[PDB]
C-alpha cells in the first residue's frame, strides 16, 4: 500500500541544476519525516535530505548545504530535492525514504527504486 | 462559581501528539465528575487513589487535565508503574498517582482516508523520564558517541515518529484520545469542588 515513486534525474554538466520528484501513494506526504538519500558507485548509501513535520523544517547532508532544497506539495502528495550548483561528486542514484512503524511495533524502510542523477566534469 | 469547561478539553476539536501533550489547570470552579463517568462516552475510565464514583463529593485545591493522541494498546501505559516506549519517553505517571486516565476510541474524528500521521510519539530518548516531565525537542537522537551535528547519519535519528493512523488500521492501532485528571489538594482553600 506505501508506495514511493522518483522521477528526475539525468545527466547535467558541472554547475547545473535538476528538480527530482517523489510521488508518494499510500500515506499523505505530510508527515513526520520524509528523506532523500543517494548511492554513488561503490558506496555505501548515505542521507542527503530531509523535511519534518515538528521541529527545524529541513536538515541537509554537509556536502549539500547551501546547494539542495528539500520541499513538499500536499496537492499533489510530493516531496521535491532541487539541486543547485551540481558538481561531479554529486553523481549517484537518489533514492527518498521513509520510516513507518506497524501493528506489532516494526520498524520498515520504505525506498523507491532511485533516479540516476550524472554530474560531468 | 461556574461550572468546571471539562467541554474544553474532552471536546477539543484538535488534540496534542502525546509527546508535546497539553495540560490545563482547572481551578475555582464546580465539577461534575459523574456526568463524565456515567456518559457511556469513554472505553477507559479508571481512578487511582479515589473511586469514580465519590468524585462528586471530593474537593481538590487544584486539577490537572493532561491531553493527548495515542493507540489503543498503548492507553495500558498511561497508569503507574508501566514502562513502554509511551510511559517511558513521551508521558509518565508517577507511583503515587491519585487522578483518573479516560481515554476513548477518536477514530471517528482523528482517521483520514489515505492516513493520518500529523500525531507524533517521541521514539529515542537518552533516559527515561521524569513523572509529567515534558520533553518537546526535536534535536537530532545521538545513538552512538560520535556527535550528530544536526544531521542525521549512522547512530543519528529523527526522535520523532508518526503514528500511521488509517481508517482500516485493526482496533490496537486506531487513535484514542486520553484525558489524565490529576488531583491535588494542599494546605490551601480548595477550588475545585463537586456539586451540592
Amino acid at each position: 500500500q506505501v508506495q514511493l515513486v522518483e522521477s528526475g534525474g539525468g545527466l547535467v554538466q558541472a554547475g547545473g541544476s535538476l528538480r527530482l520528484s517523489c510521488a508518494a501513494s499510500g500515506f499523505p506526504v505530510y508527515r513526520d519525516r520524509m528523506a532523500w538519500y543517494r548511492q554513488a558507485p561503490g558506496k555505501e548509501r548515505e542521507w542527503v535530505a530531509a523535511i519534518y513535520s515538528a521541529g527545524q523544517q529541513t536538515r541537509y547532508a554537509d556536502s549539500v548545504k547551501g546547494r539542495f532544497t528539500i520541499s513538499r506539495d500536499n496537492a499533489k502528495n510530493t516531496v521535491y530535492l532541487q539541486m543547485n550548483s551540481l558538481k561531479p561528486e554529486d553523481t549517484a542514484v537518489y533514492y527518498c525514504n521513509v520510516k513507518d512503524v506497524g501493528h506489532h511495533y516494526e520498524y520498515y524502510d520504505y525506498w523507491g527504486q532511485g533516479t540516476q542523477v550524472t554530474v560531468s566534469a | 462559581t461556574n461550572l468546571c469547561p471539562f467541554g474544553e478539553v474532552f471536546n477539543a476539536t484538535r488534540f496534542a501528539s502525546v509527546y508535546a501533550w497539553n495540560r490545563k489547570r482547572i481551578s475555582n470552579c464546580v465539577a461534575d465528575y459523574s456526568v463524565l463517568y456515567n456518559s457511556a462516552s469513554f472505553s477507559t475510565f479508571k481512578c487511582y487513589g479515589v473511586s469514580p464514583t465519590k468524585l462528586n463529593d471530593l474537593c481538590f485545591t487544584n486539577v490537572y487535565a493532561d491531553s493527548f493522541v495515542i493507540r489503543g494498546d498503548e492507553v495500558r501505559q498511561i497508569a503507574p508503574g508501566q514502562t513502554g516506549k509511551i510511559a517511558d519517553y513521551n508521558y509518565k505517571l508517577p507511583d503515587d498517582f491519585t487522578g483518573c486516565v479516560i481515554a476513548w476510541n477518536s477514530n471517528n474524528l482523528d482517521s483520514k482516508v489515505g492516513g493520518n500521521y500529523n500525531y507524533l510519539y517521541r521514539l529515542f530518548r537518552k533516559s527515561n523520564l521524569k513523572p509529567f516531565e515534558r520533553d518537546i525537542s526535536t534535536e537530532i537522537y545521538q545513538a552512538g558517541s560520535t556527535p550528530c551535528n544536526g544531521v542525521e547519519g549512522f547512530n543519528c535519528y529523527f526522535p520523532l515518529q508518526s503514528y500511521g493512523f488509517q481508517p482500516t488500521n485493526g482496533v490496537g492501532y486506531q487513535p484514542y484520545r486520553v484525558v489524565v485528571l490529576s488531583f491535588e489538594l494542599l494546605h490551601a482553600p480548595a477550588t475545585v469542588c463537586g456539586p451540592k
